[PDB]
């Protein structure tokens, strides 16, 4: 019935400059009617290959498509940071059109310690009744990172959420935000807000903090 | 070069939604429009095609006939209507224009559909002011906290698109309140803080909210 497209590997982490190949096997004969697409973190999808080996005119030469019987491959001759993305093959020999499960292509790079920044809540937000304290871990690698919050030296729990970006297209690093949310009352009753960051790139935890009294600067 | 797709929409479960896709220029050549579905963080699923030329259509049986594709040959616009919506229909829907000789040549940006009973809510935009607490060396980080909005998405640009380098707009986080929040930050030269203005341009189409917040040190 429907043609199943088995894409492998599901995740492929590779060093910069490495030759990498993604594979898609069709459960049926697709006679070279295989399509490859790239989807960047922002959701943008672009055609890479069609007819199994025909390269889209707007795609760099490092990309190539090949067929080995029932096995179809997408190869990147030398991995570049901007190749970080999700890749999918797509059979169009018959209907329904079916896609491979995709491959998340991750970039291995050197360790990079994060730059840590802290932001006190804006007075504008305070007038609202809630206070958001933002801690930023910028451009680090690997992704593994620990962020803890301390308010007047007391470790916080359950009142923070973090978000992490996908690897940067230019330097393959990650950035992470940790947001501490408190009521205005609670924010005003405490003084020292500290963000403690632990990361492989740091020999010892990095603590960035501010005194609400000093505003969030040097008053 | 991409196609044009209708904006993000919030629709209630049990309702229906109709989105559009059309080529930018009036390029009136007989093309085929392929529609693809993608749930947040998941893979791609073919929905069906509409061939405006002869009205030909074909649907992935997995949609159980809930998807209907139509087109306006006059405007070369293709429409995908999804009925009896449920949360499973919350996803980004893409259209691709193609032909036998030029398969999946162009892709649209996708239309984000959120099926929910919750009402839309525009975000509040707060500055993440640069200070000695966000300055390392000659680099200062600043940003905007786009808080309490629903549904996704919000778009954030800096200085009307003039500032793209060093910008990190984080994935939205669903708060316990059921509202989303995200921060967009950017690192800039600390020496520019006194001369260069930094404004985050936030737009939340579902609530028809457009806010330009200047971030001061
Ligand atoms: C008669 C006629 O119009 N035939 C015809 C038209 C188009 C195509 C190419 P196609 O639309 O099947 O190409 C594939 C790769 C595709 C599937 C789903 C989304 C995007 C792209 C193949 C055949």
């Amino acid at each position: 019935l429907d043609i199943q497209m088995t894409q492998s590997p599901s995740s492929l982490s590779a060093s910069l400059g490495e030759r990498v190949s993604l594979t898609c096997r069709a459960s049926q004969e697709i006679s070279g009617y295989l399509y490859w697409l790239q989807q960047k973190p922002d959701g943008t999808i672009k055609r890479l290959i069609y007819a199994g080996s025909t390269l889209d005119s707007g795609v760099p030469k490092r990309f190539s498509g090949s067929r080995s019987g029932s096995d179809y491959s997408l190869t990147i001759s030398s991995l570049e940071s901007e190749d970080f993305a999700d890749y999918y093959c797509l059979q169009y020999a018959s209907y329904p059109r079916t896609f491979g499960g995709g491959t998340k292509v991750e970039i291995k790079r050197t360790v990079a310690a994060p730059s840590v920044f802290i932001f006190p809540p804006s007075d504008e937000q305070l007038k609202s009744g809630t206070a958001s304290v933002v801690c930023l871990l910028n451009n680090f690698y690997p992704r593994e990172a620990k962020v803890q919050w301390k308010v007047d030296n007391a470790l916080q729990s359950g009142n923070s959420q973090e978000s992490v970006t996908e690897q940067d297209s230019k330097d393959s690093t990650y950035s992470l935000s940790s947001t501490l949310t408190l009521s205005k009352a609670d924010y005003e009753k405490h003084k020292v807000y500290a963000c403690e960051v632990t990361h492989q790139g740091l020999s010892s935890p990095v603590t960035k903090s501010f005194n609400r009294g000093e505003c969030g600067a040097g008053a | 070069v991409q196609l044009q797709q209708s904006g993000p929409v919030l629709v209630k479960p049990g309702g229906s939604v109709k989105m559009s896709c059309k080529a930018s220029e009036y390029t009136l050549t007989s093309y085929l429009f392929q529609w693809v579905k993608q749930k947040s963080g998941q893979g791609l699923e073919w929905i069906g095609y509409i061939y405006p030329y002869n009205g030909g259509t074909r649907y992935n049986e997995k949609f159980r006939g809930k998807a209907t594709l139509t087109s306006d040959k006059s405007s070369n616009t293709a429409y995908l209507e999804l009925s009896s919506l449920t949360s499973e229909d919350s996803a980004v829907y893409y259209c691709a224009r193609s032909s036998m000789s030029d398969p999946g040549a162009n892709w649209g940006p996708g239309t984000l559909v959120t099926v929910s009973s919750a009402s839309t809510k525009g975000p509040s935009v707060f500055p993440l002011a640069p200070s000695s607490k966000s300055t390392s060396g000659g680099t200062a980080a600043l940003g905007c906290l786009v808080k309490d909005y629903f549904p996704e998405p919000v778009t954030v640009s800096w200085n009307s698109g003039a500032l793209t380098s060093g910008v990190h707009t984080f994935p939205a986080v669903l708060q316990s309140s059921g509202l989303y929040s995200l921060s967009s930050v950017v690192t800039v030269p600390s020496s520019s803080l006194g001369t260069q203005t930094y404004i985050c341009n936030v737009n939340h189409k579902p609530s028809n909210t457009k806010v330009d917040k200047k971030v001061e040190p």
